[PDB]
DNA sequence: CATGACGGCGAATACCC
RNA sequence: CGGAGAGGUA
DNA sequence: GGGTATTCGCCGTGTACCTCTCCT
């Protein structure tokens, strides 16, 4: 009950707390609208990195 | 860690839904399938679909339902995620940190104990035997009546007379905390000296009932045992009912008599126009009590009584003044329980709830806590007795 | 325990006024301009 | 009109209930405070009020619809005489309203108490005297004629 | 800790994690949660010692 | 006239109003609802037949193959109710449905069938309702509570402001189908109609109209009236009807026959309009700029250019109108528009409306229904067709269509189940004209808008859900399966239907564990109506208005009986005479008043129709001819009460108990009790525990007999006859000759339930109330049930009670109880608990049940048998072993008696898995069961044989008398001897044929019964053996137990006073219970006082009769006194003539009355105070009801008279034995090491947030710390604290609580770094 | 799938320059 | 021995 | 380019205790 594990992720995944908990931390930091980041995050749009 | 998300067995051979391991299972499955569809390579559309559903699995595991629909288990009930572990009424903070279940605790239906003193409660001896059990074990080994823990446990289970003597010795001056839900203010928990009683119900002192907002139509109270010396002394010095006569909200007394006591004092202090024994002249309250008990004078008879009252001077000593008072037999009888230092006029009237509360407040302001507690107990006893006699 | 055109003095005493401006009146009875 | 009638009935009932007549030692008939049991219970303050006694022995009076409007015809009966079906059904509106009010307001009261406890949980008396010369000016609370 | 235990645990914890907030065990709720003596009443003097030694 | 059984004990009735309508069968709702469900309905309107016809036939995607339903039948249940309860299985019948598989010819003209397969298919088990309206699910008795839900149809509502700005009311309409999507229309703050399908994003309403293939011109025609501007040469003269111009100011000098009537600047009034009755001016010139604020209503084009000049719903501007006029257009369409009653909401919505044709509207609707999924024309058309226009996906029920048409003032009740274009258009029109101040919104809480679904309807709905789940699979099995020679059973799978039905009957919110404390609790549970459940409300969210007593609740819903707390106003009780109509709406009966005469014709009126009549109150005096004696009777008209003349009156209430429920109707002097305390008393009557001896209430209402009979807890004579045999377990009735059918023995056997536990572990015991040879009539009570006394509901005991304070022992509702009450076992109750010992398979080996248990002495195993199972009748106490079980590790897993549960073993049951060697205890139990079953098929056979022998004797001495052959020739020879037939034995050939059939019935099923007894009953997987032990305990009354009357007067016993200490009267008789007077005034439950007085009077009568019984007085004197007692009253309806009684009947009645004469006082037609004082005089008791009491302790007189009488007290199921609990240490939870919760788990008390706040307010820091750490999840701290306490060292060493570590780990798991710092 | 809760508040959206 | 539903007491 | 009014999604909604069934 004290030892934790880890899960290696094949792809980077966005933490839900820092995205949807208003105000969006990713949205505020990148100055993008939440809808835009969501479309990109849930695979509806592209971002010109 | 897995021991923080265990599997509860049902019907011996099978497990229910842990509701948290399922989300971990989904995340692991989706991650592995994504990684494998990244090795063999695939059309980018299905790769992106797998990446998206891995994202959905992770964001459901962290906070299920925050974005999109809430993933549902075997029943229609939403899955309870990691964020749900720590938030809300059932979350970790409010359910296990700000409040928790405790040992050395019990609960039972409360009944009235009209014979109790203000600092005492009536506690079932079975309940006390269960509650104070480690103390019983310690004392049994202390006089060598049980060599080992097992022998003491068997002795307590048999309920031998010597075990009841141990129980008598342990709780002599060890207070217990009585609580009634809801605990709206601090007087909802008070400390009392337990008195072993044969029944299964807890006996509560009448005067503290208003503090608990408690009555005897089905109410139940919880009892807790302060373990350490510091807790016992906090119970005696801070939470004991004798220290809680005043209200912290407004400073008014909160042990004020009500119902039967108020009715008894009012009836005994009422006067009648042609009551038996009217016009008598009495040497004092004792003669009034003798006349009432022998049936030679009515309780409401208007008489003249020699009353000796006491008043604090500037130095603070009690100067005595003796004079003939035009009063009733009942008022003279009630005067006997009044502590020295109060004017006789405080009882020389029909005494209602307001008047009785003013009497208690005056006693507290003039004479302090101890005379006030004694006077409150005497008032309760007298009120019950004369309400019964009325 | 919780739920859910003129002024006439009723007692005997002097009357004081604060934040007041007094001026001439037609009937001699003061009108408040403050 | 019905409120005035209720007041008259209440006054008559209380005047008849609060006094009894007694013969003096001189054979004269004298008035005194009544020894009626219910009057003693109310007067002592042990249990009951004038309003409840009025329902017991006067008239229950005007009732209100669930929307809050007062029903035109009051309950002229009292609990000693006994209500009829219509009067009892009318009174059930207020009884249900009060019970539901209590049941639903207890939660709001608990929520307010929790919020107050949190906002004030950390405040503790930590000093004997900070020496400040400021303060609030206390005066009696005055609203119209009464203080 | 107090704000998270009160309401809006997700938002409060997001604020604290992003800001990197440091919480002094100074109030009653904080010491109750970590099972320490409260800085009031009989424990008050205790915390005073804990302050003076530090 | 009274029957012989009624003569036993006649309750004196003080009721004065004649009874016109009998109280109906109190369980009619449940039985009728389920009967509708299961019985064959040829019409197919309702039930399983309707559920099949609504889904069948199922057709393939191609349609080449199909299934046709023919019929259904319900088979015989495998087990009856008792075996289902014993074995823990559902009492259900197999559903067997006749199906037909139609394969159609290929390359045929049309629908020709090549082959049809006729088969019978099993579609699962349908749980069956028992005789008393219950269900047996998994062996547990459950009640399906009826649900009060919004009726299907159209409902118009508004939010009175309180949404936006100030005072802006937004009207809306909701079409609620019984099945399908919900169609809503609403007004925005900008007065634009918007449409919402299924609470989705709001769209402009016009889209729906476009989706219905309505163009802009058609829409404007539908929702506006065309105004014309008919230009001849110039000046823009305008044709009008006068009624149009009323309401608004005059824009021009209106002219009448060439003479101006009103000039500009003067608003047109009513007199202005009425002056045009003889002034029929049609063409009126108007200013050109007046057209500026107008809207063109049609699409126009120039004659031949092909350039559309304008379209519909366009503002008409000066340039637009002028260049229109230069094109030669004679007239221009316009929309009539006002500001208060003809608002242009449709036109403005058209403006907002982004769609422009049917395709655009369909695409928009599909987009809204399917967010983010690409739209197709065919897909959009199919979705819109399926939304409201397909029978499979949308269904307005019959009640839905009825309510829909009624709300729209359509005179056709019957209609289709799907919406049409006219329906939607009419709904929009009514919403618009409600906005225009022409209609009124509907009342959501009105009982004409809320209907009742019961067990049958909900079972049918769940069955239909399962059936469509089968349909999805069978359609693809028929389409994509290359089927040949296959039978319809192959396609049908009963798993989804069975799953749905079991889910409904075991896990639904309305499938509730039956409250079985007493018969009243069963009746109330079977009669509750719940606003919760699927499609209803939630108790956390329900507001004040839905919880209130609505005026339409009168006579339909009890305004008194409702739960306290969160469920208040959401759970209701059906009224006594209330019933549902064919549409499920609650209706109540009324007497028709014709020509001022109150007739006996009874009409059941629903809430809607009741408000259209003037209905007289029940408390209205009539005469022998039925006319109202008074001239201004109180009546209810439209939800309000006032006074009317008798000719105005249309109806009258049938009874004074019409408004109350059964529990409220059981409260004597209910009209003298405050409604809150009446609610409490009605609720607590259901919590009364049946006592050792059932005791009738001295003061009742007359409803006790109805409750006792209708509850089904008693044995009621099916047919009349004479008691041929009787014993504590069985009654055998010899049926009268006029009630026997041809060829039967005429014997009725009633086997009584003996000492079986209820759902609340109370004792259910039936004991006979008839003697040997007694004559019985149909409907007579043969055996009393729990809490039943001679067929009368007997919830408690009659207690001599004094209202006086006794030294603080009755303080704050406390109750002082005399020790004589304890000695006489007045409130001693039997409680039966079931303990289960399960021997399973573990990884190591099977669990063994045996008497060989390690680490226990032989004394601890003396009560076990050789098998290791406790003997029947053994007296056991806490810790004693009932079933010895060893689990291999062996470890001691034996089932032990719970602590302080000392009781008697009264039953042991053994269930053994197939293939498992049953133990010798199981062998002997099986042998006992076999012997009892053989007796059942013989003793019943012997008694029926006796009845047949009596019948044959009676027939044979009728025309075929042969005295010699009765004794010289035995029975068997008659059956077969070879002789010529005649009238003597031809009739015997039909009556002894049934005798031979009992030779073919009882013996034939003997093998089946043996097979059932010896079969290894199926158990849970891994369960080797189950041993159920039943422990029966006598709970005696003690301090801490909860007592209550019927008036809300509840309390807890504080002391068991010795008899010599209790108050006593001048005759030395002590009282039983002392109650505080102070709880009467503020509570205002005055009935308990009156009952007390009446109770005394009742006892007084008995005290006289008993005296005459001890002095052995003549039957004449007892006749005189009892007649005087029954004749007392102010014109009571009851008439008892003792002259009709025989001397033996009078003596029996006097014997039954010697403990006090029962009194019936109906709830609003009860005994008056003067009648009570008269009865007190008859018993030589004071009229005041107050007597001189003496103090037992001292003998001294109490200074004032004390109200002494008899109150009917109940012991509630809140015993202090079940509630007292304590724990020092014990088990702990897994995730958090805090103690477990609950007495059953030996858990610790929760020290919640508010307790912590109290400790902080005290400053008790160390007490709080020890509660948080060493009394809790501080494992090391708690272990050290225990060791220190054992060592006499009361000092704690607190550490970190484990739950804080759990919180830290959980926050880590969220990818957040939270840690403690250095120091 | 459920379609009977609602008030308060801050971020985002739209309208109006 | 965790969750869900139902009911109940204060 | 800027301010303000409206819309939409999230947050919260009393404590303590007792009984039953059902749940990969
Ligand atoms: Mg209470």
């Amino acid at each position: 009950r004290e030892r934790m594990g880890h899960i290696e992720l094949a792809s980077p995944t966005a933490h839900i707390w820092f995205l949807k908990s208003l105000p969006s931390r990713i949205g505020l930091l990148l100055d993008m609208p939440l809808r835009d980041i969501e479309r990109v995050l849930y695979f509806e749009s592209y971002v010109v990195i | 860690p897995p021991d923080l998300r265990p599997l509860v067995p049902l019907d011996g051979g099978r497990f229910a839904t842990s509701d948290l391991n399922d989300l971990y299972r989904r995340v692991i499955n989706r991650n592995n399938r994504l990684k494998r569809l990244l090795d063999l390579a695939a059309p980018d559309i299905i790769v992106r679909n797998e990446k998206r559903m891995l994202q959905e699995a992770v964001d459901a595991l962290l906070d299920n339902g925050r974005r999109g629909r809430a993933i549902t288990g075997s029943n229609k009930r939403p899955l309870k995620s990691l964020a749900d572990m720590i938030k809300g009424k059932q979350g970790r903070f409010r359910q296990n940190l700000l409040g928790k279940r405790v040992d050395y605790s019990g609960r039972s239906v409360i009944t009235v104990g009209p014979y109790l003193r203000l600092h005492q409660c009536g506690l079932p001896k079975k309940m006390a035997l269960e509650l104070f059990k480690p103390f019983i074990y310690g004392k049994l080994e202390l006089r060598g009546l049980a060599t080992t823990i097992k022998a003491a446990k068997k002795m307590v289970e048999r309920e031998e007379a010597v075990v009841w003597d141990i129980l008598d010795e342990v709780i002599r001056e060890h207070p217990v905390l009585l609580n009634r839900a809801p605990t709206l203010h601090r007087l909802g928990i008070q400390a009392f000296e337990p008195v072993l009683i044969e029944g299964k119900a807890i006996q509560l002192h009448p005067l503290v009932c208003a503090a608990y907002n408690a009555d005897f139509d089905g109410d139940q109270m919880a009892v807790h045992v302060p373990l350490t010396l510091e807790a016992q002394l906090e119970a005696r010095a801070l939470m004991m009912s004798t220290n809680n006569i005043l209200s912290p909200a407004n400073g008014e007394p909160i042990i004020v008599p009500s119902q039967d006591v108020v009715l008894g004092l009012y009836y005994m202090t009422r006067d009648c126009v042609n009551a038996k024994g009217e016009g008598m002249v009495l040497t004092g309250p004792k003669e009034a009590e003798r006349l009432y008990r022998s049936g030679l004078a009515s309780l409401h008879a208007r008489v003249k009584v020699r009353i000796t009252e006491y008043e604090k001077d500037a130095n603070g000593e009690l100067v005595a003044k003796t004079s003939l008072k035009d009063t009733t037999v009942g008022r003279a009888i009630l005067w006997m329980i009044v502590p020295k230092g109060l004017p006789y006029s405080i009882v020389n009237q029909a005494l209602g709830k307001k008047a009785i509360s003013k009497m208690l407040n005056t006693c507290y302001r003039i004479l302090g806590l101890k005379p006030t507690v004694i006077f409150a107990d005497q008032i309760m006893y007298t009120g019950f007795a004369y309400a019964a006699r009325s | 325990q919780l739920t859910m055109s003129s002024i006439q003095v009723k007692n005997k005493g002097s009357i004081k006024l604060s934040n007041v401006k007094s001026v001439v009146n037609s009937s001699g009875k003061l009108v408040i301009t403050s | 009109i019905w409120a005035a009638a209720n007041d008259r009935v209440s006054k008559a009932m209380m005047d008849n209930l609060q006094t009894e007549t007694v013969i003096n030692r001189d054979g004269q008939e004298e008035k005194q405070v009544s020894f009626n049991s219910i009057y003693m219970m109310a007067d002592s303050g042990a249990r009951g009020s004038a309003a409840q006694i009025r329902q017991l022995a006067g008239m229950r009076g005007l009732m209100a619809k669930p929307d809050g409007s007062i029903i035109e015809t009051p309950i002229t009966a009292n609990f000693r005489e006994g209500l009829n079906v219509l009067q009892y059904f009318i009174s059930t509106h207020g009884a249900r309203k009060g019970l539901a009010d209590t049941a639903l307001k207890t939660a709001n009261s608990g929520y307010l108490t929790r919020r107050l406890v949190d906002v004030a949980q950390d405040l503790v008396v930590t000093e004997d005297d900070c020496g400040t010369h400021e303060g609030i000016m206390m005066t009696p609370v005055i609203e119209g004629g009464d203080v | 800790i107090s704000a998270a235990s009160f309401q809006e645990t997700t938002r409060v914890l997001t604020e604290a994690a992003v800001a990197g907030k440091r919480d002094e065990l100074r109030g009653l709720k904080e010491n109750v949660i970590v099972g320490r003596l409260i800085p009031a009443g009989t424990g008050y003097a205790y915390h005073q010692d804990r302050m003076r030694r530090r | 006239v009274y029957s012989y059984t009624e003569k036993k004990r006649i309750r004196k009735d003080f009721g004065k109003r004649p009874q016109v309508l009998d109280v109906p069968y109190l369980l009619s709702i449940q039985l009728d609802s389920f009967q509708k469900f299961i019985e064959q309905d040829p019409e197919g309107q309702y039930g399983l037949e309707a559920a099949f016809r609504s889904v069948f036939p199922i057709q393939s995607y191609s349609g080449n193959s199909e299934l046709q339903y023919v019929s259904y039948r319900l088979g015989e249940p495998v087990f009856d109710v008792q075996e289902c309860q014993i074995r823990g299985v559902t009492y259900s019948a197999p559903l067997r449905v006749k199906l037909r598989l139609v394969i159609y010819e290929r390359e045929a003209p049309e629908g020709t069938v090549k082959d049809i397969k006729e088969q019978e298919v099993y579609m699962g088990e349908i749980p069956l309702m028992t005789d008393n309206g219950t269900f047996v699910i998994n062996g547990t008795e459950r009640v399906i509570v009826s649900q009060l839900h919004r009726s299907p149809g159209v409902f118009f509502d508004s939010d009175k402001g309180k949404t936006h700005s100030s005072g802006k009311v937004l009207y809306n309409a909701r079409i609620i189908p019984y099945r399908g999507s919900w169609l809503d229309f609403e007004f925005d703050p900008k007065d634009n109609l918007f449409v919402r399908i299924d609470r989705r994003r709001k769209l402009p309403a016009t889209i729906i109209l476009r989706a219905l293939n309505y163009t802009t011109e058609q829409i404007l025609d539908l929702f506006f009236e065309k105004v014309i501007f008919e230009i001849r040469d110039n000046k823009l003269q305008m044709e009008l009807v006068p009624e149009r111009l009323r309401g608004e100011t005059a824009s021009f000098d209106i002219e009448a026959n060439g003479k101006v009537y009103v000039e500009k600047g003067r608003r047109i009034t009513a007199r202005h309009i009425r002056q045009l009755e003889k002034d029929d001016v049609k063409l009126i010139e108007v200013p050109v700029e007046y057209i500026a604020g107008k809207v063109v209503a049609k699409d126009y084009i120039d004659e031949s250019t092909g350039e559309l000049i304008c379209a519909a719903n366009m503002e008409l501007s000066l340039d637009l109108l002028a260049k229109l006029s230069q094109s030669g257009h004679k007239r221009i369409e316009t929309l009539f528009t006002n500001d208060l009653d003809h608002g242009p909401y449709i036109s403005e919505t058209l403006r907002v409306d982004p769609t422009n044709d049917r395709l655009s509207a369909l695409v928009e609707i599909y987009r809204m229904m399917r967010p983010g999924e690409p739209p197709t024309r065919e897909a959009a058309e199919s979705l819109f067709e399926n939304l409201f226009f397909s029978e499979d996906r949308y269904d307005l029920s019959a009640v839905g269509r009825m309510k829909f048409n009624r709300s729209l003032l359509r005179e056709e009740i019957e209609g289709s189940g799907i919406l049409s274009k006219d329906d939607i258009i009419d709904v929009m029109k009514k919403l618009i004209d409600i906005r225009n101040g022409k209609g009124e919104v509907d009342d959501i809480d009105h009982l004409g808008n809320r209907r009742i679904r019961s067990v049958g309807e909900m079972a049918e709905n769940q069955f239909r859900v399962g059936l469509v789940r089968v349909e999805r699979a069978v359609k693809e099995r028929l389409s994509l399966g290359d089927l040949d020679t296959l039978m319809p059973q192959d396609m049908i799978n009963a798993k989804p239907i069975s799953a749905a039905v079991k889910e409904f009957f075991g896990s639904s919110q309305l499938s509730q564990f039956m409250d079985q404390n007493n018969p009243l609790s069963e009746i109330t549970h079977k009669r509750r109506i719940s606003a919760l459940g699927p499609g209803g409300l939630t108790r956390e969210r329900a507001g004040f208005e839905v919880r209130d007593v609505h005026p339409t609740h009168y006579g339909r819903v009890c305004p008194i009986e409702t739960p306290e707390g969160p469920n208040i106003g959401l759970i209701n009780s059906l009224s006594v005479y209330a019933q549902t109509n064919e549409y499920g709406f609650l209706e109540t009966p009324y007497r028709k008043v014709t020509d001022g005469v109150v007739t006996d014709e009874i009409h059941y009126l629903s809430a809607i129709e009741e408000g259209n009549y003037v209905i007289a109150q029940a408390n209205s005096n009539l005469d022998e001819e039925g006319h109202f004696v008074e001239d201004l009777v109180t009546c209810r008209s439209k939800g309000e009460s006032s006074l009317f003349s008798r000719d105005q009156v249309d109806y009258m209430d049938v009874s004074t108990q019409q408004v109350v429920s059964v529990g409220a109707s059981l409260i004597p002097f209910l009209e003298h009790d405050d409604a809150n305390r009446a609610l409490m008393g009605a609720n607590m009557q259901r919590q009364a525990v049946p006592t050792l001896r059932a005791d009738k209430p001295l003061v009742g209402t007359g409803m006790e007999r109805a409750v006792a009979v209708d509850s089904g807890v008693t044995a009621v004579a099916k047919r009349g006859g004479v008691v041929q045999y009787v014993d504590a377990s069985r009654i055998v009735i010899k049926v009268n000759e006029d009630e026997m059918y041809p060829g039967e023995a005429g014997i009725d056997i009633y086997n009584l339930t003996k000492y079986t536990r209820s759902n609340q572990n109370t004792c259910i015991n039936q004991m006979p109330c008839v003697s040997l040879g007694e004559p019985v009539e149909r409907g007579d009570v043969l055996a009393d049930g729990p809490s039943t006394d001679l067929g009368e509901l007997a919830l408690g005991q009659n207690m001599r009670v004094a209202f006086m304070p006794w030294n603080g022992y009755n303080f704050e509702d406390s109750i002082l109880v005399s020790e004589r009450v304890v000695q006489e076992d007045r409130f001693t109750t039997i409680h039966i608990q079931e303990l289960a010992c399960v021997s399973r398979d573990t990884k190591l080996g099977p669990e063994e049940i045996t008497a060989d248990i390690p680490n226990v002495g032989e004394a601890a195993l003396s009560k076990l048998d050789e098998s290791g199972i406790v003997y029947i009748g053994a007296e056991v106490t806490g810790g004693d072993i009932l079933v010895g079980k060893v689990t291999p590790k062996v470890k001691d897993s034996s089932l032990r008696v719970p602590n302080g549960v000392s009781g008697t073993v009264i039953d042991v049951q053994v269930f053994t898995r197939d293939g498992v060697e049953k133990d010798k205890r199981a062998l002997e139990i099986e042998e006992m069961q076999l012997k009892q079953a053989k007796k059942d098929l013989s003793e019943e056979l012997q008694i029926l044989e006796a009845g047949l022998f009596s019948r044959i004797r009676a027939v044979l001495v009728a025309g075929g008398v042969e005295a010699e052959k009765l004794d010289k020739l035995p029975r068997d020879r008659w059956l077969e001897l070879g002789l010529t037939d005649e009238e003597k034995q031809n009739q015997l050939e039909q009556l002894a044929e049934q005798y031979d059939e009992l030779k073919h019935e009882f013996e034939k099923k003997l093998e089946a019964k043996r097979r059932k007894i010896t079969q290894g009953d199926d158990l849970a997987p891994g369960v080797l053996k189950i041993v159920k032990v039943y422990l029966a305990v006598k709970r005696r009354i003690q301090p801490g137990d909860k007592m209550a009357g019927r008036h809300g007067n509840k309390g807890v016993i504080s002391k068991i006073n010795p008899i010599e200490d209790m108050p006593y009267d001048e005759n030395g008789t002590p009282v039983d219970i002392v109650l505080n007077p102070l709880g009467v005034p503020s509570r205002m439950n005055i009935g308990q006082i009156l009952e007390t007085h009446l109770g005394m009077a009742a006892k007084g009568i008995g005290d006289k009769i008993n005296a005459m019984l001890k002095q052995q007085q003549e039957v004449a004197k007892l006749r005189e006194f009892i007649q005087r007692a029954y004749d007392l009253g102010a014109d009571v309806r009851q008439k008892v003539d003792l002259s009709t009684f025989s001397d033996e009947e009078v003596m029996r009645l006097a014997e039954n009355l010697r403990k006090g004469m029962p009194i019936a006082t109906p709830v609003f037609d009860g005994a008056k105070e003067a009648e009570i004082k008269e009865l007190l005089k008859l018993g030589d008791l004071p009229t005041s009801g107050q007597i001189r009491l003496y103090d037992g302790r001292t003998g001294e007189q109490f200074e004032r008279p004390v109200t002494v009488g008899y109150m009917y007290m109940l012991k509630l199921n809140h015993l202090v034995d079940d509630k007292m609990h304590a724990r020092s240490t014990g088990s702990y939870s897994l995730v958090t090491q805090q103690p477990l919760g609950g007495k059953a788990q030996f858990g610790g008390q929760r020290f919640g947030e508010m307790e912590v706040w109290a400790l902080e307010a005290y400053g008790a820091a160390y007490t709080l710390q020890e509660m948080l750490t060493v009394k809790s999840d501080d494992v090391n701290g708690r272990t050290k604290m225990y060791k220190n306490i054992v060592d006499g060292n009361h000092q704690m060493e607190p550490g970190m609580p484990e739950s804080f570590n759990v919180l830290l780990k959980e926050i880590r798991s969220l990818g957040i770094n939270i840690e403690l710092e250095d120091e």
